[PDB]
């Protein structure tokens, strides 16, 4: 992401592609390495009634 | 007939219900007890069992089994063991207190019933099990028994009939469960009051491991009258298969809570208004009734308007006649708290023997306690319904059934009250 304009033009032309739009090096687009805590859902068998194991 | 009630006093069996006449032997004889008892004993068990069958008498201890057929289990040839009649005077069902009145005011009906009933069963003696709190009542019964011995009415050559019969009184020590027929037998034997599995049935292996019949105090005390006046006379009161007269207790929110004798199949409304003076605050102030003691499901006012007081009428209302103890709750009652307190009672009376009631009833109690405060979620209501169904029909004795039924009645007819209470707790938190 820090290539000079001349170098960006040179490598785009040599490859025949616009490489700057799809850089193979990652910067700030990736997700934060600290995330808010999850709250995961429970499955269909998490019920207090009409849930006898012999039916499932 | 199609209408019942308005029992005439000449048709009332327990003519000394209120203890306004001498309860001792002289008063009892003047009222018709002990009359022609020798002739009855000389007619033989088959004739005695025949009258009881024709009478349509059903067990007055709460389960309502046909008495004539039950007593006939004992009419078999002797195998060498003694045979016994155990009279269940445990009287422990909350709301119930009719057997207390017979024991202290008409004790000679019970003693004569023990002799007549014991003769039909071929028994040698009667053990009357009386709850230990009924100390004065047990003392009266004991004085009456002594009078009966001194007059030759019981004992060797009873009434001159040539039949030997003894009447023992043995007191309990504080346990509702000891009213259960096989727990009562276990208690007489000196053990903890834990019920037996069946089979064997008591008629084969009972008290001391002998042929035994357990009969309720009211059931036994009416047998001499049925024999004197005829099973046809008894069968002429009440609906078919619901024969006879019945002692009722009306307690709770009525003007004049009382014990009375009335015809079987009397309307519940008629019974409350004629004898108990009506519902506190009027009939429209009624919320629910528990018709047959704490073990029977409650019914709401809409059902009480027309329900008849007998076994089959109350089964169709999704409850039972039980002991015929009527606890009335008016509209000021916390119906959830009222039922919760009954579940607490069952938690304290469980003998603890078998898993579903030892664990389940205490579990139901904790859930009901939170339902009273509303500290629950509506999904727990169906959870509580399923829990009560895992106890009912899975336990050794009917106490587990008797705990599940009150809960099912509350959920059946008062779910919106339960849910509204949970909704209120949700806001205030
Ligand atoms: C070919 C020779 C070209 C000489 C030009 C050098 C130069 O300036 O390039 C860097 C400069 C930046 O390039 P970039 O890829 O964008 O860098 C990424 C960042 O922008 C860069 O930004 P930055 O933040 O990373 O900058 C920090 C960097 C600072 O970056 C620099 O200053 C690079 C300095 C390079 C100067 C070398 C001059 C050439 C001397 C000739 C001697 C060698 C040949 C014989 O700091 C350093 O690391 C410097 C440490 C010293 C590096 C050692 C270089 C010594 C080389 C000479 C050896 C002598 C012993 O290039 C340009 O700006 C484009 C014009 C330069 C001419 C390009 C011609 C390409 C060749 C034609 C195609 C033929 C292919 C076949
Ligand atoms: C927990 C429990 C308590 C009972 N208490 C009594 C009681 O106090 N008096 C009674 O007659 N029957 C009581 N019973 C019913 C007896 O087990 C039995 O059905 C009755 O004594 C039979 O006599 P009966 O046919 O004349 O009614 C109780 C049953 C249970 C399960
Ligand atoms: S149901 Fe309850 S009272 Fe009856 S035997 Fe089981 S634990 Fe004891």
């Amino acid at each position: 992401a820090s290539a000079t304009r001349f170098i960006q033009w040179l490598r785009n032309w040599a490859s025949g592609r616009d490489l700057q739009a799809k850089l193979q090096l990652r910067y700030q687009e990736i997700s934060k390495r600290t995330q808010p805590p999850p709250k995961l859902p429970v499955g269909p068998s998490h019920k207090l009634s009409n849930n006898y194991y012999c039916t499932r | 007939k199609t209408s019942f009630g308005s029992l005439k006093d000449e048709d009332r069996i327990f003519t000394n219900l209120y203890g306004r006449h001498d309860w001792r032997l002289k008063g009892a004889q003047s009222r018709g007890d002990w009359y022609k008892t020798k002739e009855i004993l000389l007619k033989g068990p088959d004739w005695i069992l025949g009258e009881v069958k024709t009478s349509g008498l059903r067990g007055r201890g709460g389960a309502g089994f046909p008495t004539g057929l039950k007593w006939s289990f004992m009419n078999k040839p002797s195998d060498g063991r003694p045979k016994y009649l155990v009279v269940n005077a445990d009287e422990g069902e909350p709301g119930t207190c009719k057997d207390r009145e017979i024991i202290r005011h008409d004790p000679h009906k019970l003693v004569e019933g023990c002799l007549v009933g014991g003769r039909a069963m071929g028994a040698r003696a009667a053990y009357i099990y009386i709850r230990g709190e009924f100390y004065n009542e047990a003392s009266n019964l004991q004085v009456a028994i002594r009078e009966a011995y001194e007059a030759g009415l019981i004992g060797k050559n009873a009434c001159g009939s040539g039949y030997d019969f003894d009447v023992f009184v043995v007191r309990g020590a504080g346990a509702y469960i000891c009213g259960e027929e096989t727990a009562l037998i276990e208690s007489i034997e000196g053990k903890q009051g834990k019920p037996r599995l069946k089979p064997p049935f008591p008629a084969d292996v009972g008290v001391f491991g002998c042929p035994t019949t357990v009969a309720n105090v009211e059931t036994v005390a009416v047998s001499p009258t049925i024999c004197r006046r005829g099973g046809a006379w008894f069968a002429s009161f009440g609906r078919e298969r619901n024969s006879g007269t019945k002692l009722f207790n009306i307690s709770g929110h009525v003007n004049n809570p009382c014990t009375v004798e009335e015809e079987m199949s009397v309307p519940l409304k008629e019974l409350i208004e004629k004898h108990a003076g009506g519902v506190t605050g009027g009939w429209d102030n009624l919320l629910a009734v528990i018709p047959g003691g704490s073990s029977t499901p409650l019914i709401p006012k809409s059902v009480c308007e027309t329900v008849l007081m007998d076994f089959d009428a109350l089964i169709q209302a999704q409850t039972g006649l039980g002991t015929a103890a009527v606890i009335v709750m008016d509209r000021s009652t916390d119906i959830v708290k009222a039922i919760a307190r009954l579940i607490e009672f069952y938690k304290h009376e469980s003998c603890g023997q078998c898993t579903p009631c030892r664990e389940g009833v205490d579990w139901m109690n904790k859930v009901m306690a939170r339902f009273v405060r509303g500290d629950a979620r509506p999904a727990e209501i169906d959870s509580l319904w399923e829990i009560s169904k895992q106890i009912e029909g899975h336990t050794i004795c009917a106490l587990g059934d008797g705990a599940a039924w009150p809960v099912q009645g509350l959920i059946r007819h008062f779910r919106p009250e339960l849910e509204e209470r949970m909704q209120q707790f949700a806001q205030q938190h």
